[PDB]
Formats: structure tokens, C-alpha cells, sequence
């Protein structure tokens, strides 16, 4: 006789794994300038 | 002549394919501030 | 008759989540120095 119907489609396949965390973010700008240094000393006497 | 039976069943799927990789952190905070300056300098003799 | 075809195989899966955020960047180099301080005081008399 004729072949039979055709079979029934397979199962849905499973998802793919999670991608690579992301790269490290950029440097920081540099810091602020420190403060100014004190005054001097007063001079000494005469 | 009659049919034959029905054919088997699919093979399952393949597994999805990776997500895409994950976005880059956050920059970086700025830096520590600089020292404190350079005393100033010391008055005259009086 | 013989059996029939083999069914079509399955639909792949779906893609994967994407991945996470990265790390935060390491914080900057330092800052300089600050400016030189002013002057002392004359000395008195």
C-alpha cells in the first residue's frame, strides 16, 4: 500500500545560557586638587 | 491497499543560541582628592 | 504500505537572557596637590 501519514513535529528545544557579563566599566576621572597648604609662619622677631 | 501506519516523531530542537552579552558597568567614581598643598612660605624677620 | 515520513524536527529553542551589567569601573587616579599656601607674617619689631 501508500506509505503512511508523516509523524507528528519534534519537541520545542530549550533555551540558550545566559551571555557574558558585561565588560568592566570606564576609569573614573581623577580626584579634585587637595587643599591649599597653610599659611607660612610668622617671621621671626627682631 | 491500506496505508501504511504513521511515521515517527521528530528528533527535538537544538538548545537556543547565547543571549547577548551583558551592557558595561557603570564608570568609575573620580578619584581621591589631592594632598593638602605646600606650606606657605615664612614671613620676614622682623 | 510502509510506515510514513519522519516528522519535521523540533523548532530550536528560544535565545538565552542577555547577560548582566558589568562590574562598576575602578574609581579615578588622585588628584594633585592643592596650591602652595600664603605668605607667613612680618616678624614683630
Amino acid at each position: 500500500g501508500p506509505p503512511g501519514p508523516p509523524g507528528d513535529k519534534g519537541d520545542k528545544g530549550p533555551p540558550g545560557p545566559p551571555g557574558a557579563r558585561g565588560e568592566p566599566g570606564n576609569i573614573g576621572f581623577p580626584g579634585p586638587p587637595g587643599p591649599p597648604g597653610d599659611k607660612g609662619d610668622k617671621g621671626p622677631p627682631g | 491497499g491500506p496505508p501504511g501506519p504513521k511515521g515517527p516523531k521528530g528528533d527535538p530542537g537544538d538548545p537556543g543560541p547565547p543571549g547577548a552579552r551583558g551592557q558595561a558597568g557603570v564608570l568609575g567614581f573620580p578619584g581621591p582628592p589631592g594632598p593638602k598643598g605646600p606650606k606657605g612660605d615664612p614671613g620676614d624677620p622682623g
